[PDB]
């Protein structure tokens, strides 16, 4: 049954090493042509493995093990693919030894667990109460990104975002909440926060519509207003939602009719009823948790209960934007969001912009679950290596090789780094464990600083991704 | 992996070849040539295996294996091969689904190997019965070596000495159980026959001559001038008598071995070099004697009739293998100091002193006595039968199971193994003579496992039934020569991992 | 497909170097002109150096 | 430059892990055929590699070095070519890494010096224990390579041979043992108990014409025995039987002025030179080798007479007497030649039932005596068996840490090297290599520093200090040194030329 | 050719599960043509079911694993493998060992019966303090959820479905608990409760707390239950008439109220995971308990599922029967022990047929040692020398790797599951060893 594990491990050694290369900004780029012709470039490990198609069913996992990479930690999606292909590297000769692989796969995550409190011991401990790492970590983050100058005034914006969702013992808070809504025009010095909510699009820009309601409801309605006389028809359908006095609709983006009539637009005219339509599938469910309303299907579906309230919606004039924003939500049972309109001249602005920001919040949200930062360029892959050295001589029997063998599978990340920056590989590495003696974590005077969640993150999901590699031993026709 | 299917595949197939002959019911086999016009049919196993080629490396260690049971025995050829090849059928089994050396696996065939003579023996019977007649045969044979040589002076008192040191021993007929004493002035005739071990040059000076419930110890040192040859080796030192003082440092040590001594509870010392005076003088507080001038020879002769062992180091206090002797005499005879040995624990041993008039006449007396003894005590081990038909083989199976209880991990496996291969040879015994080897070797097993199992193979029947009531048996020569031989058989086999092919001729 | 190391490295600059030697004879005003014949037959003469490379058919990455 | 670093590796890997399962007592035998088509059947490396004739530029340095290793120590045959490819196979993961050859060349050879020093605080003295603990290590010695074979049972025979002889063969001043100065010499038939030890020459003889007495007199309490040595052989001058025995009476009045008993010569003789010698009791001796001949002048005290003028009574070798003696039953009759003088050069005689027990025996007592010289050259030992490269493992590892810079992976890779011997030792005991390698360094550091080695043969308990298993320190060593040395060779050679076969 | 291809064919079947026996096990990945339902499960049932085999033989093991699967749902793959290395060792019976095949069949109904006395002298059930035979549902409950994803929690999970049996006290139907599975939260999240948690609510708006409601299934009730969907009009005049009206009511649900109740006295909606819920409160003797289990993903849930529900169906049948075995190799080394004593007096034929099936109890242990990183020839043949004479009471231990007491590590196993086992695959096995032949007709 060796002949089915050794298969699936060299397969997915070269695809890790592979992607070693793109470790790095000054990493080697991947290319990938599509069977309809298109051809993308980039350095990103996630966006290479999901356009690869690879065909090899175990190596398929790296796919998953790199989403919930960006999901948890949001950072070291290429490391997270070297340190997997290391312990499968490493393994090919435990299987020479006569090792049985489930003494290969408990021992990893014996180990990783063990790597996180020897990482907390040597982490530097802050809180959430000091706001100057908080602006200091976000703003060096954006040194590889278009923004530079501008980057000191988004970094405060995202700080005091996450400290409202943070909390204290809530730890992991969902990312999809915040919602980041790019529109072309304006500049990046002008932003809002507007925590009660921000939309997708614009409002009505035909005649009579009003565009701005004070102390209205606003409330999810699937239902849509077109004709089957017709006026009667659409008149039932206005006089039902005055019933509830409801200022604002929300109608579900369709192409199969269209949004609003324009003969009822006279009508909501005098009633002074905001509509705002082309609402897309994917903001039905943000709205129902942040408003704390229902989506309503039908027209008798319609109540006031699960109306919410804003004090003032208005559409903001600017440049080939025009965004409407809504404050003071005033509900008790759904909890704030924090929703950030983008702008900028150029499309390429307001892309790349909104990407940038994924990578800060996620980062300080690493800090909510765990608190501390380590220092990245190699220092916690090798302090690990050179605690595990004596530890190694305190085991006994199989697993005793297995702790020296896994330190030498962590020298891998900071290897890359050395190579990829045109350095010597191991002169680097051998100059750092020379200094080893007197310097721990000393990269700090560089303002360069990484989260410890993404360190821990990156050893645990590749413990378990090997574990569940060696596994297999057939693989079986099954339709 | 070629070097064991070699070594198995390629044995076993050659082994098949001679498999189906055993027996008078066995099968037969054609020999042919390239001409095809010389060629024989026979059922002798020896020839067959000799006469085809072949090219197998492996398989030329099986004829040089074969050759060694014909000349030292010459009988029961074919069942030796047949065994062998049955060790490796079992050994393939134990190899394939482990995959460890064999080493191991054959450290479990020697401790089951012993267990198998062990039974055959507590089971075996004699035609010794009426020693009466066979005592009388015993005195007419060894007159009639006597011719030709200086012996044949006097036919009947020699021949009575032999006489008693053969039947009297009742165990092993080995030389070492008796001991020749050479003098010089005196008659051929005025020899004597004693169950003592008698040594010569008695030891000690101020020593006792007579030693009550005496124990036997054996080891080797040097406690008497110490470092041999002191030149060559570098010597500063401010006066000569410090180069005397580094030698009682040296056996100054000794003492704590000499104090293991008491430790033993021993009133006796033996050893082979010579004792300084100091620790010989600690010899008589702690009551130790001290005897000296042993050589090897005759520690080995003493260790085995004692009951003894023999070790040059200590290993710790309190354990070790001893000997003991009731009384110890020392006497003079023929103008040299004697030593005399007696109530030794189970000692069965025998002392032929012969007077000669020369020192040809004493060299000649010892090495005709010799022949004489091995003629008379062939017969010993020779007629001695035991209970067959498929019995003993079956008893030495279940003799096996009796040590798969006490047994170590690794060590189950390969001692259980060399119990199937025992019952295989009932299972060939039963196909070669056209009956079903699943029906009664099954039968029989269950029936001799446990206790008043006097049943075995009988082919005329075809069924199982009792061999003492037909008169079945067979020599137990046959018996431990073929389980010894297929023993050392597997051995040089198994110890051999990788195998070279041999130059094609 | 998938092909990695140097064997790649080296059919990237030879394939660069191919279609550089083509418009290495129109540079300059004493250089060549050149012509673009299409799946049709037809074809073109001019000595721009601009249009020729909007109109030269090449399946390459880098080209 | 690119596929000779690696397939220098692969190919001494290959040779090399033939005689890996042939490691230690337990290791197990092979079948070697001979091309005049002998099988024999050993487990000594250097029979299996001096038979190997191969084309391969890697694997010839294994037979260059086992020559040597044979003279010096012995015992580095196979333990030296498993541990040579150790510091291989750790050097193509530095290659892969960018390592450079030459600085895992210098880098082994620093690491070599270090473990040395370690070994020499935790080393014990055999004489300053005591005098006769020393002899018990002598008589121990042949034991341990004769534990194996049938001859287990009669070893302690053979280990007081060994102890007598190379006291006088070698002197406490240089403390060497020359192979050249002890005859190697069997037969085949008797037993291994009638095994006596010479202090001379054989010189087996049949003594010419039977009349020829059997023993030599003193001839009037004559000094010693002398004997004559000639290089030429004895014929009438020549550029018809009374002429020729005319000639002869002027060549024997050498041998009578000069008193010498027996005559020895290089050549046959006539049959009447025969019985002019018989009536003056002078036993003659033809069909005598040239290098037999060097033999008789060493333990004689005697000088090599060219001619027949130059032949003097200074020059005759003296013995003590020569007499024939029969060795058990075979019918040769061979003769022994005594001394009772400390002699500078021995003769081992060695029998067995069978011709393979015979060339076992032999070589077996060539690697006995050369434990002895190491013992006597160096009094500080180290306990073998396994403890010695644990101990060499956790030296290396632990100074790696204090010494920086390249070197410090170079003595990481020296120190997992080193732990191949145990582990093979280990698979060829038949336990786990990894479980069995922690047990070794787990008992070494928190309990106290010691020897415990893995056994190979089935013995009461582990610390092989109480069972008094010692190996000599300078020999353990010369093996490191010599690995070393033919790791460098195999890395300094990144060539490989070879040419046709016409 | 029937017969070699029923015979490997068979082994291929057992092939497939090997790895997904005994809690050290590995999971098996299958893979369609489409490449997108590729799913990671240890489950031995679904991969049964999901690989299609043109072995008609082979078809044989796949009816009688979901016979198996209905009485308790676990020990499906050992019912396989077992069954499996009576064939393989079937092999070597039939051709070199000269046995007639019906003497193989009735070899192992002489063996069956010194297999099921085996563990009926093994079988130690203790009536007094209830206290040690609570502890005894902890340790066969460890056993249960043993080769999934809930061995992490299992330690907190061991006090969930022990105490959840017990607050039945009457039959084994299981339809008393009702799983539900939420998103959201860790596994230890999950609590028991006996409120009757109700994933759908009442009427469009009415009152979520009632007090003393009258439950009717189809007056004066304050409760109204219909099968089907309310029409709009009813909706609102039964709110004005005070009867709240249940919608969306399944033949499950139906069955688990009449188990239950009518009357209640307080019925609660409760919000938990962004939906309501009702909690009923002060019913009549209620024998029944409701579990909820908090998953993260779709698919972790979906594996607990079918986890939970054989676990609880084993303890289900502990009620009934109250003796327990040690397991973990144990069991399976005491009923070998029983095969080879009533080998002392046997027919000649026989004989090699029921010592077969000695060697065949082994196997189960050996693999569950292979799959554990372990040595199974070096640390069974340890075991087995210890339970050859005597004093049995340690068995295999699949963690340290010791000889260790099965009583002293909390391992048990129930006396009714290892009868079963033992039963349905010494039957599975009788079938193939007829067959001979196999003759299909042909298609339309």
């Amino acid at each position: 049954p060796q002949e089915v594990r050794k298969a699936n491990i060299i397969a997915a050694r070269s695809v890790a090493d592979a992607i070693r290369t793109s470790l790095g900004p000054k990493g080697m780029d991947k290319m990938i042509k599509t069977s309809r012709g298109e051809i993308i470039i980039s350095n990103d490990g996630h966006t290479i493995l999901k356009q690869m198609a690879i065909l090899h069913p175990v190596a398929r996992m790296l796919v998953e093990v790199s989403a919930a990479q960006d999901s948890e930690a949001g950072d070291g999606t290429t490391s997270v693919v070297i340190l997997t292909g290391a312990l499968l590297g490493a393994a090919e000769r435990l299987l020479n030894k006569g090792i049985h692989p489930t003494i290969i796969a408990d021992s990893f995550q014996s180990a990783a667990k063990r790597s996180v409190d020897i990482l907390l011991e040597m982490c530097h401990k802050v809180s959430l109460s000091d706001r100057e790492q908080l602006v200091r970590a976000a703003s060096t983050s954006l040194s590889s990104k278009i923004v530079s100058q501008y980057s000191s005034f988004l970094a405060p914006l995202a700080v005091d975002s996450v400290l409202k969702i943070s909390d204290e013992n809530s730890k992991n808070v969902d990312l999809n909440d915040i919602r980041l809504v790019k529109k072309v025009g304006g500049t990046i010095d002008d932003t809002e926060m507007i925590d009660g909510v921000v939309l997708t699009q614009t409002a009505i820009k035909s005649a009579g519509g009003p565009t701005r309601k004070e102390k209205a409801k606003i409330g999810l309605i699937q239902f849509q207003i077109s004709p089957p006389e017709e006026r009667a028809y659409l008149l039932n359908i206005c006089k039902k939602i005055k019933k509830a006095k409801c200022n604002v609709l929300l109608i579900q983006k369709s192409i199969l009719r269209d949004a609003v009539n324009d003969l009822a637009l006279h009508f909501l005219s005098k009633l002074n009823i905001m509509v705002v339509k082309d609402i897309e599938r994917e903001e039905i469910e943000f709205l129902s948790k942040g408003l704390g309303c229902k989506p309503i299907a039908d027209i008798e579906l319609f109540t006031e209960d699960r109306l919410g309230s804003a004090d003032l919606v208005e559409e903001i004039d600017s440049d080939g934007s025009k965004i409407v924003r809504v404050t003071g939500i005033r509900n008790n049972n759904a909890r704030p969001t924090v929703s950030v309109v983008i702008r900028g001249a150029n499309n390429m602005i307001i892309d790349e912009t909104e990407r940038s920001l994924h990578d800060a919040l996620c980062v300080i949200r690493c800090l909510v679950k765990e608190r501390g930062l380590i220092a990245g360029g190699g220092a916690p892959e090798i302090e690990i290596s050179r605690r595990l050295s004596k530890e190694a001589r305190s085991m006994e029997g199989v697993q005793a090789f297995i702790w020296q063998e896994f330190a030498s599978a962590l020298e891998v990340i900071p290897t890359t780094l050395a190579e990829n920056a045109g350095l010597n590989s191991i002169k680097v590495v051998t100059e750092l464990r020379s200094k080893h003696e007197n310097g721990e974590l000393n990269t700090y005077e560089e303002h360069i600083l990484q989260p410890v969640l993404v360190s821990t993150s990156a050893i645990t999901l590749a413990s378990e991704c090997v574990k569940s590699i060696l596994r297999i031993d057939d693989i079986a026709f099954s339709r | 992996e070629n070097a064991r299917l070699s070594a198995f595949v390629g044995a076993i197939a050659v082994g098949d070849l001679v498999k189906s002959t055993l027996g008078p019911k066995g099968m037969d086999k054609l020999l042919q040539s390239a001409s095809s016009n010389t060629c024989m049919v026979t059922n002798d196993g020896a020839t067959i295996l000799k006469s085809i080629p072949l090219d197998n490396p492996a398989a030329k260690v099986l004829v040089n294996i074969s050759k060694v049971q014909d000349d030292e025995v010459g009988d029961g050829t074919t069942s030796v091969t047949v065994l062998s090849a049955e060790l490796l059928r079992e050994a393939e089994k134990l190899i394939d689904q482990s995959k460890i050396h064999p080493q191991t696996i054959i450290e479990g065939y020697r401790l089951a190997s012993a267990a198998a003579l062990d039974a055959l023996t507590k089971a075996a019977v004699d035609n010794s019965h009426d020693k009466t007649m066979f005592r009388e045969d015993l005195i007419h044979i060894a007159k009639t070596t006597l011719s030709s040589k200086i012996l044949s002076q006097d036919k009947d008192h020699f021949a009575e000495l032999a006489t008693n040191a053969i039947l009297r021993l009742k165990g092993s007929t080995n030389l070492e159980h008796i001991q020749i004493i050479k003098i010089l002035g005196g008659k051929l005739s005025d020899s004597f026959l004693d169950e003592g071990f008698i040594l010569a040059k008695k030891f000690g000076n101020n020593q006792p001559k007579r030693i009550e419930n005496a124990k036997i110890l054996i080891a080797n040192t040097t406690l008497d001038t110490d470092k041999v040859k002191i030149f060559g080796t570098k010597f500063k030192v401010d006066s000569t008598a410090k180069l005397a003082q580094l030698e009682k440092a040296e056996r100054e040590k000794m003492k704590n071995k000499i104090a293991k001594i008491s430790k033993f509870g021993i009133n006796t010392f033996i050893n082979r070099q010579l004792i300084y005076d100091y620790p010989e003088q600690l010899f008589t507080d702690l009551g130790i004697n001290s005897i000296e001038h042993a050589d090897f020879e005759g520690v080995e002769r003493l260790a085995l009739v004692t009951g003894g062992e023999v070790v040059s180091t200590f290993d710790e206090p309190s354990k070790c293998k001893l000997g003991e002797c009731d009384v110890i005499e020392e006497i003079m005879l023929g103008e040299q100091p004697f030593l005399k040995f007696s109530g030794c624990k189970a000692g069965e041993a025998c002392t032929i002193v012969l007077r000669g008039a020369t020192d040809q006449t004493l060299d000649e007396a010892e090495r005709s006595l010799h022949d004489a003894l091995s003629v008379l005590s062939q017969t010993t081990k020779e007629t001695r039968t035991v209970l067959g038909g498929g019995c003993a083989e079956m008893v030495m199976s279940k003799a096996v199971d009796t040590e798969a209880q006490n047994i170590d991990g690794k060590k189950s496996l390969a001692v259980e193994a060399f119990a199937r291969a025992l019952r295989q040879l009932p299972t060939i015994l039963a196909d070669n003579a056209g009956f079903d080897s699943s029906e009664l070797v099954s039968k029989l097993r269950s029936s001799i496992y446990n206790g008043i199992s006097t049943s075995g193979l009988d082919l005329n029947n075809g069924t199982i039934a009792d061999m003492r009531q037909l008169g079945i048996v067979e020599s137990y020569k046959l018996k431990r020569a073929v389980v010894s031989s297929a023993s050392e058989a597997a051995e040089v086999l198994l110890r051999v991992d990788n195998i070279i092919r041999a130059r094609p001729r | 497909e998938k092909i990695s190391g140097d064997d790649i490295r080296n059919q990237n600059v030879l394939a660069t170097m191919a279609v550089a030697n083509v418009v290495k004879s129109s540079l300059g005003p004493v250089g060549l002109d050149k012509m673009l014949v299409d799946d049709i037959g037809d074809f073109t003469v001019t000595n721009d150096g601009a249009t020729i490379l909007s109109l030269l058919d090449v399946q390459h990455p880098a080209g | 430059g690119l596929e000779a670093k690696k397939s220098h590796i692969l190919a001494a890997r290959s040779v090399a892990s033939i005689i890996k399962t042939s490691l230690g007592p337990r290791g197990l035998d092979k079948i070697l055929i001979s091309p005049d088509g002998e099988i024999t059947i050993t487990n000594d490396g250097a029979t299996i590699l001096s038979q190997m004739e191969l084309d391969n530029e890697i694997a010839k340095l294994l037979v260059q070095l086992s020559k040597s290793q044979d003279d010096e120590i012995g015992d580095g045959t196979t333990g030296v070519v498993v541990l040579a490819s150790a510091l291989l196979d750790q050097a193509l993961e530095l290659i892969q890494k960018g390592i450079h050859p030459i600085k895992i060349a210098n880098g082994f050879d620093e690491a070599a010096k270090l473990a040395i020093s370690k070994l020499e605080e935790t080393c014990d003295d055999i004489s300053a224990s005591n005098d006769e603990l020393f002899r018990d290590f002598l008589l121990r010695a042949a034991k341990t390579s004769l534990g194996s074979k049938i001859v287990s049972k009669d070893h302690d025979r053979f280990a007081e041979m060994a102890v007598e002889a190379v006291i006088n063969v070698m002197d406490k001043d240089r403390k060497d043992v020359d192979f050249d100065l002890i005859k190697m010499q069997g037969r085949v038939g008797g037993s291994i108990s009638d095994s006596k030890l010479i202090n001379g020459v054989i010189l087996d003889k049949d003594f010419s014409h039977p009349q020829m007495p059997k023993c030599v007199l003193p001839k009037e309490g004559s000094d010693g025995v002398k004997l004559a040595i000639l290089t030429c052989p004895f014929e009438p001058p020549k550029p018809l039987q009374t002429y020729e025995q005319d000639k002869f009476k002027e060549m024997i009045d050498d041998v009578k002025k000069a008193g010498a008993d027996v005559v020895i010569c290089q050549w046959g003789f006539d049959d009447e030179a025969n019985h002019l010698l018989l009536q003056n009791d002078l036993p003659a001796v033809r069909w005598v080798g040239g290098q037999e001949l060097e033999h008789i002048a060493i333990s004689t005290n005697g000088r090599i007479v060219p001619r027949f003028q130059d032949l003097s009574k200074d020059k005759l070798g003296t013995c003590s007497r020569i007499y024939e003696q029969e060795f058990g039953t075979t019918k040769d009759r061979m003769l022994i030649i005594e001394q009772s003088k400390e002699t500078k050069t021995v003769t081992c005689f060695v029998r067995g039932s069978n011709k393979m027990i015979v060339d076992e025996a032999e070589r077996a007592l060539h690697d006995s005596l050369c434990v002895v010289r190491n013992l006597v050259k160096d009094s500080r030992v180290v306990y073998g068996g396994g403890a010695a490269e644990v101990t060499m493992s956790l030296a290396v590892s632990e100074e790696a840490d204090k010494q920086r810079g390249i070197d410090q992976y170079a003595f990481r890779g020296f120190a997992q090297a080193l732990d191949t011997i145990p582990m093979t030792l280990a698979e060829n005991s038949g336990l786990d290599p990894i479980g069995t390698l922690s047990t070794l360094k787990s008992k070494q550091l928190k309990e106290k520093i010691s020897n415990i080695g893995v056994d190979c043969l089935g013995y009461g308990s582990n610390d092989m200090k109480e069972l008094f298993v010692v190996d000599p320190f300078i020999g353990k060593k010369q093996q490191i040194l010599l690995a070393t040395q033919l790791c460098r060779m195999i890395l300094k050679i990144d060539n490989v030329i070879i040419s046709g076969k016409d």
